[PDB]
C-alpha cells in the first residue's frame, strides 16, 4: 500500500546521531 | 478550483497563493486531497452516500 | 588438482560461461508501482518500490 | 512426435536488471587519529550507494 | 551542493560557494530550508558551536512557517539557546517543528 511505500521511501535516508 | 492550486492544470483561477511553499503533486497526491475534500464537503452537509 | 585448470580449454569453457550468463538473462522487466516521493531530496520524482 | 513438452517463453523480473556488484574488501579506518571520525558519513550511519 | 572540508592543522573548516569558493565559517549566509533538511544531524553537528559564540549567521529560507510565542520578564536574564537548539534537533528530513 501507498503508505507503506511513502514510509519506505522516506525511512531510507535518515541518520542518526553519533556515538 | 481546489486541485487547480496545488498541482500543474492549465484552468486558470486567479494562481492566488504562491508564497507558501508547495510540491508538483502527482496523480496519487491529488487523489489523497480529493478524497479529503470529498469527505470533508459530506460530513459538512450531512451525507452518507 | 582442485586448486587446478587445463589452460587449452579456456576459450571453451569462458564461451559455454557467457552462453549461460546470456541464458540466464532472458527476462522482461516488470512495472512494479510508484510512489510520489515526500522528502526534498529529489523534487517531484517518482520512486519505483 | 505426438505430444511434446511446451517451453517457458515468458518469464518476468520484478527487480532490477543488473549483473555487475559492487562488492568491499578492506574496511576503510573509521577511527584513526590525523582525521577525527566526525568526517565520515558511516558515523551518522547515513547509507551510501 | 554545499561540502565541508575540515581544515588540518589548525586551519578553519569551509563550506562550499555556490560560485565555487570555500568559505570559512563567518559572516552572513542565505540557505534554503531543503538543504538543511537533507543532513540536518551533520548540519548541526558542523554548525553548532559556531553559532552559538561565533559570529556565524544563517539566513534560512521558508515562505512560509507556523509559530509558536514564549515570554519572557524583561528585568530577569533570559538565554533562548535551549529552545533553539531544540528547534534545531528536532528539524528532520521529513517534517518541521513550530
Amino acid at each position: 500500500p501507498m503508505s507503506t511505500r511513502i514510509a519506505e521511501a522516506t525511512s531510507a535516508i535518515v541518520s542518526k546521531h553519533p556515538a | 478550483t481546489l486541485v487547480a492550486q496545488i498541482s500543474e492544470t492549465q484552468y486558470p483561477v486567479d494562481r492566488y497563493l504562491d508564497w507558501i511553499p508547495s510540491l508538483r503533486a502527482s496523480a496519487a497526491t491529488a487523489a489523497t486531497f480529493a478524497e479529503w475534500v470529498n469527505t470533508s464537503m459530506k460530513t459538512a452537509f450531512d451525507l452518507s452516500d | 588438482s582442485v586448486r587446478g585448470a587445463n589452460p587449452l580449454m579456456f576459450r571453451a569453457n569462458v564461451l559455454h560461461m557467457l552462453l549461460e550468463f546470456v541464458l540466464d538473462n532472458l527476462y522482461l522487466n516488470r512495472h512494479t508501482g510508484f510512489s510520489q516521493d515526500h522528502t526534498p531530496f529529489t523534487e517531484g520524482a517518482n520512486l519505483r518500490s | 512426435l505426438l505430444h511434446a513438452d511446451t517451453p517457458r517463453l515468458v518469464t518476468w523480473d520484478a527487480g532490477l536488471c543488473t549483473s555487475f556488484k559492487i562488492v568491499p574488501i578492506v574496511p576503510a579506518q573509521v577511527p584513526q587519529d590525523v582525521l577525527a571520525y566526525t568526517f565520515f558519513t558511516s558515523s551518522y550511519a547515513i547509507q551510501s550507494p | 551542493d554545499c561540502r565541508i572540508s575540515f581544515g588540518m592543522n589548525g586551519a578553519a573548516p569551509m563550506i562550499r560557494d555556490e560560485t565555487g569558493m570555500m568559505v570559512p565559517f563567518e559572516g552572513n549566509w542565505i540557505f534554503p530550508l531543503a538543504l538543511w533538511q537533507m543532513n540536518t544531524r551533520y548540519f548541526n553537528q558542523q554548525f553548532d558551536a559556531w553559532i552559538k559564540t561565533g559570529e556565524l549567521r544563517i539566513r534560512i529560507e521558508m515562505g512560509a512557517y507556523p509559530y509558536m510565542l514564549h515570554y519572557y520578564d524583561p528585568r530577569q536574564y533570559a538565554n533562548a539557546w535551549n529552545l533553539t537548539s531544540a528547534w534545531l534537533e528536532e528539524i528532520t528530513p521529513t517534517s518541521i517543528p513550530s
